[PDB]
């Protein structure tokens, strides 16, 4: 539902309007229908009801970084000019009510009303297409309201303290009504511990497998220990959801949708969500979350503490006078030691205050906030930077509360300038990396269910160390969940835990867990043996649907969208316009991406072992030598201009603290043997075209985890496999692959084994490893070549070789008006 | 840059002792090292030093 | 003045015990105006007739269980805070259990006086296990709304007694939300629904109208000082 | 199936018609072409009723095409072929 | 080059003798802070006192290495930044939100000066120019609502007239108002008259409102707000807008463009609010479409005047004709302009934009009946809500203490000194130990109200009409839910907030389009509001667009809408008609591309 | 038990235009929302009678002046917004006012007809010099709420009118409190003390019949 004023309406459906007044007889024309509507006459506002109904329309509000910016709603005819909009729907737009404008569209015909009604509805798009994570779930007051609702409050009234056989238990409510009742009382609060009897609530497993035996019916009876806040949450899960009995923390919300999405239809998390929705909207008005200049405390310390590091801070710039110290090294003490108290402070400040602080609350309940802005505002600001970007020593040790000096003030004010700038620029080079993906990617639609392959590559499922249970992987609902096994899963005995074909998740990935296994085969796009794109089975599931992914469905934009609109949560590269390379120090964010992506030669580049074996290692001055010496071959190979500013490998096994690669060691192939990176072409040379796509998925990985971006690799698997997708020749073979010259893979194999007559010696071309840039130039198609620059030497090559368009990449479907071979667009449907 | 300047310190660190006239050990290398406790007594001086030049002067 | 349309109520039978009213079209703002005043009479103006204490034989200084029955005290109270009981004494009322043998106990096993009902014979009250026995007392007495349980009883004239928070009302749950609605094209008026939870003891459109008539007696006594010039219908 | 009144648009509910096809994308062609033939139906008067069944179901008030396509949907009274 | 004052310190002691420098000799000293403490005609009391230096770079140092001193604080903000009170305690980018929203308020009808407020509003006021001061001493001879007169002492009698409903360059109002009596001894610099956003000769932009910072039932969320109908009833946050059009009266080598009232056949209906001349008569209202001034270009002649536009309406407050026959002053080619005024009062409403001096902004989610609105005990019903959870990740509390020292402001105090003066007010200025209701003070940026000295007098807080305080000493009441009738079971936070009323209104802002003109160059439709024209479908759109798989939108988008000139047609057609809405047989860009493809000798065969 | 004391209304005369009323006994829960049930309809539901349009001489619109007064027609209107009157006819009719001279005008100028009262007859309007000339004709008419301006083309055949904003509620505040008090300390009960003040319009004591009135007429759908 969507909010939609009765001048804004009018017009967009203007047409319809004229239609219903002439045949309704009040026009008897549609010059007079026409005039009417404009003249905005007491008759057409019964019309526009019998219109509006059942036509959604399309909100947008730009920039516009993935498709949930765009979503489809039913219009609600409202008195007014502003549109009303749902609340969760506020976190994909990125919309808040300080003023933002949004714009609306219509859609005219049956196909693009449909198109809205059931892939665009805001009711079915409750999750991210890049993590699975569900985005319409209750924010700041619903998240207060609930955490409100559902926590525990020791000594409050009504609880259940057992009376010691004076009255048998005084606290205990044969019902939840029997409770409200109380609370009117006055006798009962929501948040007190107490014993229910309930009839209508499922159980929990760990009570259910204990009091019920042939499956808990609606109607049998139990006894809750646990609050009446905690009951009416359970109230608006749906009817089968077990009981939770937990502090409704916002990641629990979150488990809880995931769940239900897991193990429900759509429509029921839909309605739920809302149900949360109205429950924490009314328990945040009553939950007594306000601001006062005596709900901001300051604790006591604070001052010991800045007296305590002024002695160090005067210490310092003693010897600073002294001569023992420079001044760039003084500042840079300094603010070392200005960093150790704001944090003491914030220390303090967490401790000191209170749970039932309403500026703790909101923080700690994930509605809203930080504990740096707790700090800032009763504790200490702290240091801050100047227009060159580095940091004032003197710090400021005065709060938003106590107020600020002149100077303090002043000094603040240079970063605070210099944040309305670096907010834009970074939008630029997120822009930049996303057209890039956009371009190679546009043409990695899903065109087939099942490649009937059975290659993949091994994810890692778990660990365990000295102790006996496995601990599990922390990068697990990225790697394996949301995936299709390739093997039939099995245990030591020898059967099978989890069979081929399955959809792995949550309760899979919990029962792999159970019964102990640390790595299963998984399929992927990297191995999709699919001439046109990729098949499902290999991609996976969607993480918007939560069910195996269609055949159409576009997965590079989403893909090249997933990866670029966190680009602005990145590291760059220093916007001011001239100075030193400051790739001196390690800059690893957006630079290392785009390099990862074009696979171009790293800087900090550290060579990878040859042949397996063990090593020796030599140093002279500011050289490393190192000789590896393979077990079983020979031929001994050498790494000689080693820099030594660059630091060998860092082993780190379980016991032994190894660390440094030393002399007598083992070194497998592909083993790197500095402290940096790995050229991806050696990788490459040496192992293949399967692992090399492994490393660069890896390290973007670790790039966008490092910073705290989450991303399904399937994405970072579709970018990768649309940038080594093709062979240079040396060896035409039987077939006639003119040898010096760059072709497919698919067609490779196609036009090398069919050939059974005349096939006295196969082809023979080994892969290339290419950049996104590039990887977009190889296309295919003369029209999208001819939508770039040589549209001569296009055309001729093409007319003198006859070809055709196939018309794939949809690139060029546009060019031309047509639909695009992706959804509904595509033969199958079309 | 407080990172890499120790990778680079890794590789020698300590240039040279310099004892004075009053047995005050100045140990010279390409980092400043001092001691956070003891008044923030220096145990390793910057090559850039005022106190480190006499060592090149 | 005069109102517009004569607003209207309807009833819809979601179960037998329980239903959900509709009163619309309301003038705006009078959906709130009296939303929660229906329901406080509703849970707090009806009388109605309720266990207030019980008496065991066997449990007078541990609170805990009572040999021969499978079911906890805690339990049996439980039970006994549904039991649906009428009256017409309007005073503290005595009765008593007694189920020497064993087997499984209701209330169709209690002998009320010709004065007293109970309408929920069918509901369990307590499993008696092989050679069990059981005796209970019950205070039953009237009132409204629901009253916690009364230990002002330093030195209680009887031992083993067990005060019980009485559920007076004949109605459990009730619950309203006020929605918006349209006439002919002005809107922002109030739609009022009403959702009843009431026992066995009377259906939940007698409640709405006793409440009704409560409601009537007060804003009489209000209107009793000039009455004109008010709203009519 | 244990859920509440679907509002709107949201009757018929999505899950339930996504068995009654293939996938989504299918289902959206599935209704609009069914409400171009519920249309043309409708404009045609003079014509005789043929080779325009009409809608296989009761409408309402107006319950534009594509509703009284998605009910049909709903209620298996159609059927589909692919390219 | 720019100047700013200093004090000459000579040895410690602050020399009251004054140097105006500049930045190069600023460089060369050590320049002192205005807070910086005093004990006997100027020397100061610490030892390690704070400075500046060259290079911006603050250091504490020995108080004899000064040289010179700030005169004041508030010396490096401006005027509508030391109009901010407690600036000290709010961020920089809400600081600076509020200083360019206290730029783009639009002025209401009857203005209210801030309870809590700068000492920086009179003068900004009398050094701007909307007020009117008395040039020479004398009394009052006359008072009207346009002319004032005055009886100087030296006998010249003076005559001030006053702008009544005049445009402004950007559509606000710009009436002045007396606020003098006859037989009034007015000195020289005094005020005669308030523009329109002063009360009593100091800046009055906004009003003075009930707040409760709490969240209310969602209609509060995510910086939106709340409001009584109050401000509605009494027309409190109500303003007047004034709108300009011209119409000129040309050559044209085929006449005359004429003015007159015998328009081509049109409804005499239409020519009923128009005078002789055919121009529009005062004092009528007007609506989109409705003739203003019935102007007549030759052919023998067409309809071309001046209508209503879209979205507008008013009443006609006055005409200003300009016409050849006095040969004042017109362009080439022109003989007659024509400028109408209309006025509309427009009264706030859901979407309009609202605001504080801290930054604090929103938008009007919902406007609320009195009898559901969050009251007092006393039966005070709140103005507006505000919700907690914006405030201390904003970084904007100063609206907290601007509230607390309303409160203490419209509820007078009284610190009881019967026992001395407490410890929280031995930095008090007398005179302030105690005042009556509605009373104004000032807390200036960085030198005012602290929290020593508005935590303790938020006790004080004089009782209300019944001796019963309704507000304790944290700044909290107890308020009811004015729906339920219950005490919300927890204190709020309640007072007086001074709020602002923007340019950016939704009468501006709503814009919708189904057809209308086109570019001819790109051939698609225009770009803006005052052009009618419709909204930028970009690629990121399209790529979110693919990403569904919706391909029937983005055709739909991107030739039957924008360019396809020959579709357009079809497709109103079809609605207008009730047929199903076509779909193009075969791609429609192509054409042309074909054609001069074959042109080149390039065999092309659109395959089936 | 069962209380058989019926509930009792009391009235306290706090001033002319406030009174304190009291109703004892009440059941637990049940006094707040009497209270807010009340202080609603009263707010919001009780008829009056106002000022809906005017007539000045010379003037053709809300935004010019009159000459020798001092007070454009602006502020002319928004006191006149502060006029309390009575009408006990359920019909429009016109007032009028005519002043001249220096003097100051007062609410007390206003020659009302047979049927309708002025209750501020000290209210400030304007204040004229020896040049003003205040001719106005002023429309009364019963309602409730608040009305605004009824813009003047949809009344028809009219010119120099000038609606206003009409606001029909002689209440003025209204508050209560409930005292939880005891019965003997026996069992629970309730007394709720309401507040109301009005604008002279009209008493109290009416006010709160009205309501009550108006809430009988409600609740009663309940019953059949
Ligand atoms: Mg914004
Ligand atoms: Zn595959």
């Amino acid at each position: 539902q969507c909010g939609l004023p009765k001048l804004m309406a009018l017009e967009l459906f203007k047409p319809f309007v004229m239609k219903r007044l002439v045949d309704l007889n009040h026009a008897q024309n549609i010059k007079s229908a026409k005039r009417m509507v404009e003249r905005q006459r007491p008759q057409v506002w019964d019309v526009l009801e019998e219109v509006i109904a059942e036509h959604p329309v399309l909100l947008n509000r730009a920039p516009t970084l993935h498709r949930l910016g765009i979503q489809a709603f039913e219009p609600q005819l409202v008195e007014g000019k502003a549109i009303q909009l749902h609340p969760l729907v506020c976190e994909a737009f990125n919309a808040d009510f300080d003023g933002d404008q949004m714009a609306v569209h219509l859609p005219l015909s049956a196909e693009a009303q449909a198109e809205a009604r059931i892939l665009m509805l805001s009711s079915n798009n409750i999750l991210s297409p890049a993590s699975g994570k569900p985005l319409a779930m209750p924010r700041l007051d619903m998240v207060t309201g609930l955490y409100y609702l559902t926590t525990l409050v020791e000594g409050a009234t009504g609880e259940y303290q057992a009376a010691t056989k004076d009255a048998p238990e005084q606290g205990v409510y044969s019902s939840p009504a029997e409770a409200i009742m109380a609370m009117d009382r006055g006798a009962l609060s929501v948040r007190a511990k107490i014993k229910v009897r309930l009839t209508e609530l499922r159980p929990p497993t760990d009570l259910e497998a204990q009091l019920f035996e042939n499956g808990w019916k609606p109607g049998d009876a139990w006894t809750a220990e646990t609050t009446l806040g905690r009951v009416m949450f359970n109230e608006l899960l749906p009817k089968s959801y077990p009981f939770v009995n937990e502090q409704m923390h916002k990641k629990v919300q979150a488990r809880i949708i995931n769940d239900l999405a897991e193990r429900f239809p759509m429509i029921v998390v839909a309605q739920t969500v809302d149900k949360l929705k109205d429950a924490g909207f009314y328990w945040a008005t009553r939950s007594g979350v306000t601001v006062s200049m005596a709900d901001v405390l300051v604790p006591p310390q604070k001052q010991e503490i800045l007296e305590r590091h002024e002695a160090e801070a005067d210490a310092i710039e003693r010897k600073y006078q002294r001569g023992a110290l420079n001044h760039t090294e003084r500042n840079e003490s300094l603010v070392k030691i200005w960093q150790d108290a704001t944090e003491e402070v914030g220390k303090a400040l967490e401790e000191f205050y209170p749970a039932d602080n309403p500026i703790i609350t909101i923080v700690k309940s994930g509605a809203t906030g930080n504990l740096t802005q707790t700090r800032t505002l009763a504790g200490m600001k702290g240091l801050v930077t100047n227009p060159k970007g580095e940091f004032i020593p003197r710090p400021i040790k005065s709060s938003f509360r106590e107020g600020l000096t002149v100077l303090e003030y002043f000094i603040n004010t240079h970063g605070a300038r210099k944040g309305l700038a670096d907010t834009a620029l970074r939008t630029a080079d997120s822009g930049y990396l996303t057209r890039r993906l956009v371009d190679v990617s546009q043409d990695v639609i899903v065109r087939e269910h099942d490649c009937e392959t059975e290659r993949g590559i091994n994810v890692t499922l778990a660990e365990r160390g000295p102790d006996g249970t496995l601990i599990r992987d922390a990068h697990v609902e990225t790697s394996a969940f949301a995936r299709t096994l390739a093997t039939d899963a099995v245990d030591a005995n020898g059967n099978v835990i989890i069979e081929r074909g399955h959809d792995l998740g949550d309760p899979a990935i919990d029962a792999l867990l159970a019964a102990g296994i640390t790595t299963v085969k998984v399929r992927s796009v990297l191995t999709c043996t699919s001439a046109t794109g990729v098949c499902a089975m290999c991609y996976g599931r969607s993480m918007a649907t939560g069910k195996l992914v269609d055949i159409g469905e576009a997965v590079g934009i989403v893909a090249a969208q997933s990866i670029g609109e966190p680009g602005t949560q990145l590291t760059m590269r220093t916007f001011h316009q001239g100075g030193v390379t400051g790739g001196a120090d390690i800059v690893g964010g957006l630079p290392r991406v785009q390099e990862l992506f074009e696979a171009r030669v790293p800087r900090n580049k550290a060579p990878i072992a040859d042949v397996a074996g063990r090593v020796r290692l030599e140093e002279s001055d500011k050289f490393f030598k190192i000789t590896i010496v393979p077990d079983d071959g020979g031929e001994e190979v050498v790494y000689d201009k080693l820099s030594k500013r660059q630091r060998l490998r860092v082993i780190t096994h379980e016991d032994g603290t190894e660390g440094v690669l030393s002399d007598g060691d083992h070194v497998e192939v592909g083993d790197q043997l500095m402290e940096g990176a790995a050229d991806p072409h050696e990788v490459l040379r040496v192992q293949g075209p399967r692992e090399v796509q492994i490393h660069l998925v890896k390290e973007v990985q670790e790039v966008y985890r490092a910073q705290g971006v989450s991303i399904h690799d399937k994405h970072i698997e579709v970018i990768v496999r649309q940038m080594l997708r093709r062979v240079t020749i040396i060896d035409s073979g039987s077939t006639e692959f003119l040898p010096g010259s760059l072709t497919e893979r698919a067609e490779f194999e196609a036009e090398n084994r069919r050939v059974v007559a005349e096939g006295g010696e196969p082809a023979a071309g080994r892969p290339v490893l290419m950049g996104i840039t590039k990887a977009s130039l190889a296309t295919d198609s003369w029209l999208s070549a001819a939508s770039f620059q040589e549209t001569t030497r296009v055309l001729t090559d093409a007319a003198i070789n006859c070809r055709s368009d196939k018309l794939n990449g949809l690139k060029e479907n546009v060019i031309i008006g047509k639909l695009i071979p992706a959804g509904t667009g595509i033969s199958r449907y079309r | 840059k407080d990172i890499a300047r120790l990778n680079v310190a890794d590789n020698g660190l300590c240039f040279g002792r310099l004892d004075t006239l009053d047995d005050a050990r100045l140990y010279i290398g390409r980092l400043g090292i001092f001691d956070r406790d003891n008044d923030f007594e220096p145990l390793l001086l910057d090559w850039r030093a005022p106190m480190a030049r006499p060592f090149y002067v | 003045m005069l109102i517009s349309q004569r607003p209207t109520l309807s009833e819809e039978t979601v179960a037998e015990n329980r239903s959900r009213f509709v009163i619309e079209p309301l003038e705006p703002g009078f959906g709130y105006t009296l939303g929660n005043s229906l329901r406080r009479t509703l849970l707090s103006s009806i009388p109605g007739a309720a266990v207030t204490s019980i008496r065991i034989d066997g449990v007078l200084h541990e609170f805990t269980t009572v040999p021969g029955v499978k079911e906890d005290v805690t339990d049996i109270i439980l039970n006994l805070k549904g039991l649906v009981v009428s009256s017409d004494d309007d005073e503290p009322v005595t009765m008593y259990l007694r189920k020497q043998g064993p087997g499984v106990v209701t209330a169709g096993d209690i002998v009320p006086p010709a004065g007293v009902t109970v309408h929920n014979p069918d509901m369990h009250i307590a499993t008696l296990n092989d050679k069990g026995k059981l005796e209970v007392e019950l205070v039953v007495e009237r009132g409204r709304g629901y009253v916690p349980a009364v230990q002002n009883k330093a030195s209680g004239a009887e031992i083993g007694r067990i005060p019980v928070d009485s559920i007076y009302s004949p109605v459990l749950k009730v619950t309203y939300k006020v929605e918006a609605t349209r006439v002919e094209q002005r809107t922002d008026f109030d739609k009022l629904i009403i959702d009843v939870e009431t026992k066995n003891s009377i259906s939940p459109r007698d409640a709405l109208a006793s409440a009704g008539g409560t409601l009537v007696e007060l804003f009489g006594l209000a209107r009793e000082l000039n009455a004109d010039s008010e709203h009519i219908e | 199936s244990a859920y509440d009144t679907p509002l709107g648009i949201t009757n018929p509910p999505i899950d339930e018609l996504l068995s009654r096809a293939s996938s989504k994308y299918a289902l959206v062609i599935y209704a609009a072409k069914r409400a171009r033939q519920i249309n043309d139906y409708y404009n045609q008067l003079g014509d005789g009723i043929l080779e325009y069944v009409g809608p296989l179901v009761e409408p309402g008030l107006q319950e534009k095409p594509l509703s009284i396509a998605l009910r049909e949907i709903h209620g298996d009274l159609l059927e589909h072929t692919e390219g | 080059f720019i100047e700013t004052p200093y004090r000459k310190v000579e040895n410690g002691v602050v020399t009251d003798q004054i140097d105006y420098l500049t930045a190069d000799e600023e460089d060369r000293h050590v320049v002192a802070q205005a807070n910086s403490p005093t004990d006997e005609n100027g020397r100061f009391t610490e030892d390690r006192v704070m400075v500046r230096k060259k290079g911006g770079e603050v250091e504490f140092v020995s108080a004899d290495q000064v040289d010179y001193m700030d005169v004041s604080p508030r010396q490096m903000v401006s005027v509508a930044t030391a109009m901010i009170p407690f600036l000290e305690h709010d961020d920089a980018n809400r600081a600076l939100m509020g200083a360019n929203m206290q730029r783009q308020a639009v002025p209401l009808v009857r203005s209210e000066a801030p309870l809590v407020g700068t000492g920086m509003e009179l003068r900004a006021a009398i050094d701007a120019g909307d007020v009117v001061v008395a040039d020479k001493t004398g009394v009052i001879e006359e008072v009207s609502a346009d002319y004032i007169t005055v009886m100087a002492d030296d006998g010249t009698r003076q005559s001030y007239r006053l702008r009544k409903f005049a445009r402004s360059n950007h559509g606000t109002c710009a009436n002045q108002r007396p606020i003098v009596d006859a037989g009034q001894r007015v000195e020289a610099g005094q005020v005669i008259a308030d523009g329109p956003c002063t009360q009593n000769g100091e800046m009055a932009l906004g009003k003075n409102l009930l707040v409760a910072i709490m969240p209310w039932e969602g209609h509060n969320y995510e910086d939106a707000i709340i409001l009584s109908n109050r401000l509605v009833e009494e027309d409190v946050l109500t303003s007047i807008h004034i709108e300009e059009h011209e119409i000129d009266a040309r050559d044209t080598k085929l006449g005359a463009e004429e003015i007159t009232r015998d328009i081509p056949n049109v409804s005499d209906e239409v020519l009923a609010d128009l005078d002789e001349r055919g121009i529009v008569r005062i004092g009528a209202e007007v609506r989109d479409g409705d003739i203003l001034v019935g102007k007549v270009t030759p052919k023998e002649v067409r309809d071309t005047s001046l209508k209503v536009p879209h979205g507008e309406s008013g009443k006609v407050i006055g005409i200003r004709v300009f016409s050849r026959e006095d040969d004042d002053e017109l362009p080439a080619g022109v003989n007659e302009l024509v400028r109408v005024y209309v006025a509309q009062k427009r009264k706030i409403s859901d979407g309009d934009k609202l605001a504080g001096r801290h930054g604090n902004k929103g938008v009007i989610g919902k406007i609320l009946p009195v009898e559901d609105m969050p009251f007092l005990p006393d039966g005070t019903p709140v103005d507006i809500i505000l919700n907690t959870h914006g405030v201390p990740r904003r970084m904007n509390i100063g609206q907290i203490l601007e509230t607390h020292l309303g409160w203490v402001a419209k509820a007078g105090w009284n610190i009881d000194v019967a026992a001395g003066v407490p410890d929280w007010a031995s930095k008090l200025p007398e005179e302030l130990y105690s005042a009556p209701a509605d009373s104004t003070v000032a807390t200036p940026v960085f030198d005012g109200a602290q929290e020593g000295e508005l935590a303790g007098l938020l006790g004080s807080t004089l009782p209300n009409r019944d001796g019963e305080v309704m507000v304790d000493a944290d700044g909290k009441s107890t308020l009811f839910d004015g729906r339920s009738g219950e005490p919300f079971p927890y204190p709020v936070t309640v007072g007086y907030m001074y709020i602002l009323k923007l340019h950016h209104l939704v009468d501006d802002k709503i814009h919708a389009r189904s057809t209308g003109p086109y570019s001819m160059i790109t051939q698609q439709p225009l770009g803006g509001k005052a052009q009618f024209g419709g909204q930028r479908f970009g690629e990121m759109e399209c790529w979110a667009m693919q990403a569904y798989g919706a391909a029937y939108t983005l055709q739909e988008l991107l030739t039957i809408k924008s360019d396809d000139t020959v579709g357009r047609v079809k497709v109103y057609e079809a609605i207008v008609k009730g047929e199903n809405i076509p779909e193009p047989g075969i791609p429609e860009s192509f054409k042309v591309l074909l054609k001069e493809l074959q042109s080149l000798c390039l065999n092309v065969e659109v395959l089936s």
